[PDB]
């Protein structure tokens, strides 16, 4: 109200109003959904077009062989903390000769976006991203919100009616969780829990998007009629 | 150059020749090499001549306003320090060789200090190109317990056998003596030994001699009313 | 972090004042009341030692300050405002002037550079100006004795005799009467005394008074002999007993 | 943050106008009346110093007038310390031409130069602009006599006859009534002072209140004077044209 | 390759009774080629006069580094500056410099126009001031010009016989010298009024 | 009015309301305690189960500075995370210049200082955390909690969130019942008991316990994470004392 | 580059420079102009190191345009000089100095009198009768302190110029390929065809 | 210069001679080699007085201020303190110091930080340009846990036959002990320690 | 009204924020007491550990800046420390620079002059606290030197901060008035924290235990705080007679 000109402002109740719009901004972005087994990571994500004549807005970002993002929300800021965490994984193959942690990776974009919280000039961060990865321990999928807060799950959607989805994977966290060494069927867990988020509309070939990591699987990305098997 | 500090009973003196040299010609034969940094704290240079004045009276003007600011009088301490840091700072390039001596509410001090930025106590120092004339001189009659006459004696003695005996030395003597409880009092050409006898002959000439092409009136004076 | 405050303070408003400098002359009025007074062979500044408390070591405050050897200020208004104009101005007066021809400052050109220093507090980025108005006494060998008031904007003007803060308006009305161009400095002294028990509520005595002047040489506050052309500063404070007497011949 | 104390200093109005250059030209109008005279052998600088005291130190007071160099010269109108800022910029100005080009600084050259500092204050930087008007009176081979003014927003403009600070609308007037271009210095003088007895807040005008300056050739021969006025030679002159 | 014997030159200057002098040779040079018998060492700012001997571009630097400071000087004290006080200037500005200095020779000489006294002082490169009573002297020929004037000066010369003394120093310091020479300037200085005399010489 | 919009503002009270509302926000944190033992300290936090997906025990919320300092906070957890990395850059150039790893008490003042500096201007804005830390130096075992307006003392036992009265009377219990003191081993049941019982204030959702210590017996003076075994005997402990 | 003169007469000042530009082995160019008008009636020839010459010549010559076109005034050739001897004494005391030596002869238009100024690349300058830099005034001036008079025509400097050219071509080792003159007077600067 | 640093069972003793030479002429016959950093930790200096004495200087700052904060540091400490400024200016340093102090946990402690700016925790330690004649005396007759006489006699001896040797060296051997009981100065004059 | 919010005038010529942090000072809600003697300088603050959880050890507003000065702060402990701090970096670096030991009433002027420039410069707020710095001077002697938001300092007799600082300010007046000298004319530093205790006894109208109070006392190169029994052995001593 008096307290939401800039986030260097906390409100009487101790709230960050510029935080709390920049989370809006997430939950008008379009929905996506993360999930993981033992064995492999898996993204989805549906696109967002403008209109008929326009393309389907990319929703996944590929960060190094063994890691990536899906997005909902601010793109270019997607663009900018994806190119961070590309250079942190650079850096980390670079000098150490060490396939960065999905984890450390989660800390590092943590403490970009804390940043942007706490000082005057600069705004938060308006996305939201799903990290998975295959690093030395496993796979892993993480959240981040723009607040700073990133949180290791085994399942879990963001964006627009992604609380659907969400309690879709709740249900099913007991069976996708043990699909190890069949990429296909988490895919499958991963495309029917997106599902549940979507009225109206339904997965098209240019509409769905879709990632994948794991033990033997370098992160990819399939668009177009690399996902009209799953449709 | 011939510098030399001597403390006595009650305080301290410092003393130096008066004979500045570019190479081997004499460019001044009554310089004032006795330099002060505040009332009561005098010191002599040895060295480079615009590095010893300059080096003294910037650490001068910050010892007056340190003075200032704490309502203090300057402490030969806080001298030494500010000169020794400044120097070491300019790793010998500037060639600033200095006897600092004073009194001061602490007491009567006496310090050298080399271009490099080291720093040395002592009762009897010298310093220059004369100095291991002078060093003779202090080593054989410096004693303990000086007094204030003793002391003058031994510190001009040390003097003249710069002047005598080395070459970058010469002229007069000049002596400072800070005594505790006192106002400093600087003796400027203390000793005149070397003042030159009567020419043979007068070298003025007649009027006319000079031959002269143009004369003119050079105006000195600012643009004119009217 | 940084110094974000990179605009002025101070501005004109739709009436032409500019604010911050007249609410600064607000303060300097509300200040106790300081004075000086020139005569032909001197000059004398003066004010009122208000003690904050009787504990307080007023002795430990100086009102009066050495800037140079000839030159004294004094002040009214905000006493930390002042303090650190002393220091700056004292400090001034060595590199801008000094350190370049080897000699102290005459009076109107440290004056000058005090004023400037006001001047930028009123224009420059993210400060308010200084709160005192300066009453700086001095002499240098070809302008003679002077007396110049430095305000809050950084203007300044040359006096024969003046007053600020407090009773400045009854002061002033009491200065012109007496000043003359014949005042020697001990008459200037008595008449400063004069002036300054007007507006001196309590205690009325050397103890409760700071007086300086700037006069003759002082070569036994200079503190060495042997150079014949150093002669000592001019500018000497009054000690408590000296004033006492001249507060009997009162 | 900082930006909620932020005044703004450098932003137009509706209408495209600079406020703080409107009004920083509110607090000039209020100041000292200066004016400048230009005559064929001559210029005329007269200024009124503001509401004075007889304990002020008249002889070695200035608040009006002031050298640039030899040749050039102002009246200021406005704040005293900040027309000093930049009085002093402007003496540096003057002395670096003459330094590069071993030549006096043409007047205009240093009244452009001048004017450029001041429209910086009101374009960028955020900072009050400078609350001065300036007469510029100078001398150079190729214009001759020069008489220029400057105001806040760093505009400036060539004169005959100019005022600037308090009740310039009425001396305007009054020097466009009885100006004439073959008009000599000492007819200038007397104008100057005429006007500047009628557009007087003052009672009276006297020696005391005013502050005077002639650049003259009546320096001996192909070269120019400046002559600031004594207090005495003030009081004389004011008798001579009969005004006291 | 020395840049303080690249264009020769030299100054001395004298004190006599109520009087200074000062004097210059007006040889520039490029080494052995002689270029210039017109340029003039001796500069003045108000009554304090400047002579400046050594590298020539530096010469002409400072001189109009001094107008410069001696002209916001008077603007701002109101009076002009004195040779006490402009030797201590010329001492400042040569120092700040002091590790890429100006390669001259520099000397005062004026009247104090308050106390009526005689002044003369000389500078090394980098700002050291010698404050003679009786002589200053500068330049490639100043070893020339010390037996000269060493033998030839006395106190209190009258004006016309101290014009005598530094002409005959001068020019015979120079005819003794491959780098200076070429014609020479006198100044006479009094209290109020400064004559200037060019002298002849010897043109090889 | 107008002087809680801007920090570093003395309101009439002479009050930094910007600092005031910082601790709105620890209030509405996570418990987390700390408990100074014999020859150590223990901290333990409460983690709220959002939801099942969480993966158990990875979201790790104590954390280590340099190899002797425990960390744990309640309020935004990514300001706790800035100013614990600050504090180990504090702790780095302490050890490269002194040698010896930065004693607790220096360690507290570096925090402190830190926190206290984002209360100077309006440029930044306070820490919304409380931070409780501590562990093992050469004079032994230190607990601290530092607030956001950049005030800490040393304590006994520390609490700070949600659930922090209740947890403070435990630990007020603790401190009366234990003159002589308490040993290591100890601490650990009792974190577990404290925050369990301080769950009470956060119901609604379970939890997960997450207990840290460090001690010159137990653990060499190292910081070292509770796990396994020991940590499930001080869970199973808290469970039998809430029944 | 090689040999620059100047002679000023009674009404104009003639400047005189060398063709050839040679790369170490080979003569490259043989009708190089070594000059640059910085204002109508200002010229400036110049000579020293490859590239710094061009290079500092085009600078004066653009900040003269530059304060031409600002204050709508031609500079006198004592400005402009003084203002090259700035840039000059500047450069000495660069990282890296500019290697250039020049010759300004100029016109002033005020005192109607032709100027000529010589300044070496130290900023070392002087005006003279006549001038020159490098060696061609140890071949030229004891010609030219001989036939020299200030009441000259500018028919008389020319031949007086010619016989200083002949005196190079015989006693200097290197062949410098002519000279291109140009002359400055009242009416700006005109270029002599046939030398 | 001969300077060296000694444990012993009740602390530490640091002996240094007093001659500071500028070639052939000695500058100072009666120079204090033995400087104090902090009230028990202090130094033998040996290199370019200038340095070593800006150093030391340094030093003395930073133990004064790390004293205000986190009270009295260790000697270890003060010896970290040396090495980072020896080290990291190790291209424009001419300085080898040896570091002596007395703790009442670690007693007596010497570090010795040559020219390379590393650091050697020793029993005791010998440096200077006397040093290299008393490698083989000082090797043969220290041993650990002497008495306070003892470890004077041990210095005073070594001292005397880096003095004999060395020209750089010469004058007065002083020497500071460091014990519980606090600090005491020692000086021994030519005539005592030549006839040794 | 923003006049209020950063250090700028008011129509009135007031710095509000300065005065509102003269208000802060009083937050803690204790006070403090200094006094001289013929050799020492004492000084004496409440201490109140409201907390059962709070190791008593570390709660204190008196530091040791240097080996001569000591400080006691009236104010909260964040801007207490950031003081603290500053004026041990400050004594540290004047020792390096000059040679010898900062002054008290040198300290005390730099620590005002940092303190005015807050009032000055509108980024930085003033700090809310009242500092005394103490010390025995070996020019001065010893020496009471107060720092308050205003940039405001003087040297003291005997000095009392906090809520009721009046009380014993006035207390303080007239044993002062009776004595007529500047000074509690005492040999032993011990009779002289006596003197302070229980003149603050006698205006607050309050008793102590040994854990009420803290205690500074500044000697000849020495200033040191007194450990709680020390301070019994005085409340003791103070009690028998
Ligand atoms: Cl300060
Ligand atoms: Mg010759
Ligand atoms: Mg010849
Ligand atoms: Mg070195
Ligand atoms: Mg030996
Ligand atoms: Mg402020």
């Amino acid at each position: 109200n008096n307290y939401d000109g800039d986030t260097v402002t906390f409100s009487p109740t101790g709230r960050l109003f510029q935080v709390e719009y920049a989370l809006e901004a997430i939950k008008q972005g379009s929905v996506t959904v993360g999930l993981r087994s033992n064995t492999h990571a898996v993204l989805v994500a549906l696109k967002r077009n403008a209109d008929e004549l326009s393309s389907y807005q990319k929703k996944i970002i590929k960060c190094d062989e063994h890691m990536g993002l899906s997005l909902a929300g601010l793109a270019p800021d997607a663009r900018v903390l994806s190119n961070y965490l590309r250079q942190q994984c650079n850096y980390s193959s670079l000098v150490f000769n060490r396939k960065l942690a999905v984890e450390r990776a989660g800390h590092l974009l943590c403490d970009k976006a804390q940043k942007n919280t706490q000082s005057y000039g600069g705004r938060p961060y308006g996305v939201g991203l799903l990290i998975i990865g295959y690093d030395k321990s496993g796979a892993h999928l993480l959240e981040f919100q723009p607040s700073g807060n990133v949180t290791e799950l085994y399942g879990t959607a963001i964006g627009a009616r992604s609380q659907g989805a969400k309690t879709y994977l709740e249900r099913t966290l007991d069976t996708f969780i043990k699909i190890d060494g069949n990429p296909d069927e988490l895919i499958k867990a991963g495309v029917e829990a997106i599902s549940q988020s979507l009225r109206d509309e339904s997965l098209t070939v240019d509409n769905l998007s879709i990632a994948i990591v794991g033990k033997d699987t370098p992160f990819t990305i399939y668009d177009g009629e690399a996902v009209a098997k799953y449709i | 150059t011939t510098i030399v500090g001597v403390k006595f009973n009650n305080g301290v003196v410092i003393a130096a020749d008066t004979r500045s040299t570019q190479g081997p010609i004499v460019a001044d034969k009554n310089c004032a090499k006795l330099h002060r940094i505040s009332p009561k704290i005098w010191c002599a240079g040895a060295g480079t001549a615009a590095d010893t004045e300059a080096v003294t009276q910037l650490i001068g003007s910050n010892i007056e306003l340190h003075s200032l600011y704490t309502s203090r009088e300057p402490r030969v301490v806080s001298a030494l320090q500010m000169l020794k840091q400044h120097l070491f700072k300019y790793q010998g390039h500037i060639g600033a060789y200095l006897i600092v001596a004073g009194v001061d509410p602490t007491g009567s001090h006496l310090f050298s200090i080399h271009a490099d930025g080291s720093t040395d106590v002592g009762y009897y120092l010298s310093l220059g190109s004369g100095s291991l004339a002078a060093m003779a001189v202090l080593e054989s009659h410096w004693k303990q317990d000086l007094t204030k006459e003793e002391a003058i004696k031994l510190a001009s003695d040390a003097i003249q056998a710069g002047i005598w005996n080395d070459l970058g030395s010469g002229s007069n003597v000049d002596v400072c003596v800070m005594e505790i409880g006192k106002d400093a009092e600087y003796l400027r050409n203390y000793l005149t030994p070397n003042v030159r006898e009567e020419k043979q002959k007068s070298y003025k000439f007649p009027r006319g001699t000079t031959a002269v092409l143009k004369e003119s009136i050079v105006n000195i004076c600012d643009i004119q009313e009217e | 972090m940084t110094d974000r405050y990179s605009f002025s303070l101070t501005t004109f408003s739709p009436s032409g004042k500019l604010g911050q400098i007249d609410y600064a002359l607000t303060a300097v009025k509300q200040g106790v009341t300081s004075l000086g007074i020139k005569a032909t062979n001197g000059v004398v500044i003066a004010t009122e030692k208000k003690s904050s408390s009787p504990l307080a070591m007023s002795e430990t405050l100086s009102k009066v300050s050495l800037l140079t050897p000839d030159i004294g200020a004094v002040y009214s208004g905000m006493g930390p405002d002042y303090r650190v104009l002393v220091d700056k101005s004292r400090k001034v007066a060595h590199t801008s002037y000094k350190r370049i021809y080897g000699e102290y400052p005459p009076t109107k050109l440290l004056v000058s550079e005090v004023a400037k220093i006001m001047q930028e507090a009123t224009q420059s980025g993210g400060v308010r100006p200084f709160g005192v108005s300066l009453l700086i006494a001095g002499h240098d060998e070809f302008n003679g004795f002077s007396l110049y008031q430095v305000d809050p904007s950084g203007s300044y003007f040359p006096w024969k005799a003046t007053a600020i803060g407090k009773g400045s308006v009854a002061a002033k009305t009491f200065l012109e009467k007496r000043w003359n161009d014949e005042l020697e400095l001990e008459d200037a002294i008595h008449i400063a005394l004069l002036t300054l028990k007007e507006s001196v509520e309590g205690e009325f005595n050397g103890d409760t008074i700071e007086l300086a002047i700037i006069g003759d040489e002082n070569p036994d506050l200079l503190g060495y002999t042997g150079i014949p052309t150093d002669k000592g500063p001019r500018f000497r404070k009054l000690t408590s007993q000296e004033i006492n007497d001249r507060l009997e011949a009162l | 943050g900082s930006r909620r104390y932020d005044s703004r200093t450098t932003i137009f109005s509706p209408e495209g106008r600079l406020y703080q250059v409107e009004y920083a030209l509110e607090s000039i109008s209020h100041a000292g009346t200066a004016i400048g005279i230009m005559a064929s052998d001559g210029i005329v600088l007269a200024a009124e110093r503001k509401v004075t005291s007889t304990l002020l130190e008249q002889d070695t007071s200035t608040e009006k007038l002031y050298k640039l160099n030899d040749k050039i010269a102002v009246a200021v109108a406005g704040l005293t310390a900040d027309a000093e800022i930049l009085i002093n910029t402007a003496r540096i100005h003057a002395q670096n031409y003459l330094k590069t080009y071993n030549e006096d600084i043409p007047v205009e050259i240093l009244v452009r130069r001048l004017s450029d500092i001041k429209q910086g204050y009101t374009q960028h930087g955020g900072l009050r602009p400078f609350g001065v008007s300036f007469i510029y009176a100078g001398y150079d081979d190729r214009y001759g006599y020069q008489l220029y003014t400057s105001n806040p927003s760093g505009n400036y403009t060539g004169w005959k006859a100019i005022s600037v600070g308090a009740n310039t609308s009425a001396a305007q007037t009054l020097l466009q009534m009885d100006y004439k271009d073959d008009m000599k210095v000492d007819d200038a003088i007397e104008l100057a002072l005429k006007t500047l007895s009628k557009t007087t807040d003052s009672s009276a005008l006297t020696y005391d209140r005013l502050e005077f300056a002639t650049i003259r050739k009546g320096a001996n021969d192909g070269e120019v004077y400046q002559k600031i006025f004594k207090p005495q030679e003030i009081k004389d002159i004011l008798v001579k044209t009969g005004i006291t | 390759s020395d840049p303080s014997s690249i264009n020769g030159g030299i100054v001395v200057a004298m004190t006599g009774k109520d009087c200074v002098a000062i004097a210059c040779d007006l040889r520039l040079g490029s080494q052995s080629l002689g270029v210039s018998n017109k340029f003039e060492k001796i500069f003045h700012y108000g009554h304090v006069f400047l002579g400046i001997t050594g590298l020539a571009t530096d010469v002409t630097t400072l001189n109009e580094m001094f107008r410069y400071k001696t002209n916001l000087y008077k603007l701002k004290e109101e009076r002009a500056i004195e040779p006490e006080t402009f030797t201590q200037l010329v001492s400042s500005s040569l120092y700040e410099r002091r590790f890429g200095p100006y390669f001259v020779g520099p000397v005062v000489a004026g009247i104090n126009s308050k106390s009526g006294k005689p002044f003369i002082a000389g500078f090394d490169l980098i700002g050291c001031i010698d404050e003679a009573k009786d002589f200053i002297v500068s330049g490639t020929a100043s070893d020339q010009l010390f037996g000269m004037c060493e033998s030839l000066y006395e106190p209190n010369l009258e004006p016309e016989d101290l014009f005598e003394t530094i002409s005959q120093a001068l020019l015979n310091a120079a005819d003794r010298d491959a780098l200076s020479g070429w014609g020479a300037v006198v100044y006479i200085i009094k209290k109020d009024e400064v004559v200037k005399r060019y002298l002849k010489m010897r043109q090889d | 009015t107008g002087y809680d919009l801007s920090n570093s503002v003395f309101s009439p009270d002479g009050r930094n309301f910007q600092v005031e509302y910082a601790v709105k926000a620890v209030e509405n944190g996570t418990t987390s305690i700390g408990i100074k033992c014999n020859d150590g300290v223990v901290f333990a936090v409460e983690k709220l189960i959002t939801s099942k997906l969480l993966v158990p025990q990875k979201n790790v919320k104590i954390q280590v500075v340099d190899r002797h300092i425990g960390c744990v906070y309640s309020g935004l957890i990514p300001d706790g995370r800035h100013l614990v990395n600050r504090g180990r850059e504090e702790a780095a150039s302490f050890k490269k210049l002194y040698k010896t790893p930065i004693p607790i008490p220096a360690f507290a003042d570096r925090l402190g200082q830190y926190v206290q500096a984002h209360t100077l201007y309006n440029s930044v804005r306070p820490f919304g955390v409380s931070t409780i830390f501590g562990g093992v130096d050469k004079n032994g075992a230190h607990l601290y909690m530092l607030e956001p307006s950049g005030s800490y003392w040393g304590y006994k036992g520390a609490a700070t969130g949600k659930g922090r009265q209740s947890a403070k009377a435990e630990l007020e219990k603790l401190v009366d019942h234990h003159p002589e003191g308490l040993s290591a081993r100890e601490a650990v049941k009792q974190a577990a008991k404290i925050i369990y019982l301080a769950h009470e204030d956060n119901k609604e959702k379970d939890f997960e316990l997450e207990i840290s210590w460090c001690s010159l017996s137990e653990t060499n003076g190292l910081h070292k994470f509770v796990k396994g075994d020991l940590l499930q005997e001080a869970i199973d402990f808290a469970q039998k004392e809430i029944n | 580059m090689d040999i620059i003169l100047g002679i000023r007469v009674q009404d104009s000042v003639i400047l005189a420079s060398s063709k050839a530009v040679t790369r170490g082995i080979s003569v490259l160019k043989d009708s190089d102009d070594k000059t640059r008008q910085l204002s109508p009636h200002t010229l400036m020839s110049f000579a020293g190191e490859a590239g710094d010459t061009v290079q500092f010549a085009e600078y004066i010559q653009a900040n003269i345009q530059l304060y031409s076109i600002r204050e709508d005034y031609e500079l006198s050739p004592q400005a402009v000089s003084s203002f090259v001897r700035q840039e000059l004494a500047k450069s000495i005391r660069s990282r890296r100095p500019y290697q250039v030596n020049v010759l300004i002869g100029g016109y002033d238009k005020k005192k109607n009198k032709p100027e000529l100024y010589q300044i070496d690349y130290l900023g070392t300058k002087v005006e003279l009768p006549y001038g020159a830099h490098g060696y061609s005034g140890f071949y030229t001036f004891s010609l030219l302190d001989h036939h020299y008079r200030p009441d000259m025509t500018t028919e008389e400097g020319l031949d007086l110029l010619k016989l200083c050219v002949q005196e190079l071509e015989k006693r200097m080792p290197m062949d410098f390929k002519g000279v291109i003159v140009k002359i400055v007077d009242k009416d700006g600067i005109r270029q002599v065809d046939d030398f | 210069t001969s300077i060296m640093a000694v444990t012993f069972k009740d602390g530490v003793i640091l002996g240094a001679d007093s001659r500071t030479t500028t070639g052939a002429y000695i500058a100072n016959r009666v120079t204090d080699k033995l400087t104090r950093v902090h009230d028990k930790i202090w130094c033998c200096r040996s290199g370019s007085a200038a340095d070593t004495q800006a150093i030391a200087d340094i030093v003395q700052y930073h133990l004064e201020l790390y004293t205000s904060q986190y009270g009295t540091p260790s000697t270890e400490t003060a010896a970290s303190v040396f090495k980072e400024l020896c080290y990291e200016n190790k291209d424009n340093l001419t300085a080898g110091i040896i570091v002596a102090g007395y703790d009442d946990k670690n007693k007596g402690e010497v570090y010795t930080i040559p020219l390379g700016g590393s650091v050697h925790k020793l029993p005791y330690a010998i440096a200077g340009s006397g040093s290299t004649f008393i490698y083989g005396y000082c090797d043969k007759n220290f041993r650990e846990n002497m008495s306070k006489e003892e470890t004077v006699d041990f210095i005073k001896h070594s001292l005397s036959q880096a003095i004999k040797w060395d020209g750089s060296s010469g004058g007065v051997i002083r020497m500071v002990v460091l014990t519980a009981a606090g600090v005491e100065r020692l000086i021994f004059y030519p005539d005592e320690y030549e006839q040794l | 009204g923003y006049d209020r919010h950063i250090t700028i005038f008011s129509p009135e010529g007031r710095l509000y924020q300065v005065e509102y942090a003269f208000k802060a000072t009083n937050q803690t809600n204790i006070n403090s007491l200094a006094v001289r003697g013929k050799d020492c300088t004492v000084v004496i603050s409440q201490k109140k550990v409201p907390d059962k959880l709070l190791d008593p050890t570390t709660v204190s507003y008196i530091f040791c800046i240097s080996r001569t000065i000591g400080m006691v702060v009236n104010g909260p402990i964040p801007d207490a420390r950031n003081a603290a701090l500053r004026a041990k970096a400050e004594a540290a670096e004047f020792r390096y620079k000059y040679g010898y030991d900062m002054p008290c009433d040198v300290l005390a002027k730099r620590m005002a002059n940092l303190s005015q420039i807050y009032t000055q410069r509108a980024y930085m707020r003033p700090l809310g606290v009242i500092l005394t710095f103490v010390s025995v001077d070996e020019e001065l002697g010893p020496s009471i030197y107060k720092t308050d938001p205003a940039g405001y300092y003087v040297g003291y007799k005997a000095t009392a901060t906090g809520p009721k600082q009046q009380e014993i300010t006035t207390n303080l007046e007239n044993h002062f008035k009776k004595s007529k000298i500047d000074h509690i004319n005492e040999e032993s530093w011990e009779k002289v924290v006596e003197f302070a205790i229980t003149h603050m006894i006698d205006a607050l109208g309050t008793e102590f235990s040994k854990n009420d109070l803290e205690v500074g006392v500044a000697t000849k190169d020495k200033f040191f705080t007194l450990s709680a029994e020390n301070i019994e052995e005085r409340l003791v001593a103070i009690a028998e007679q």
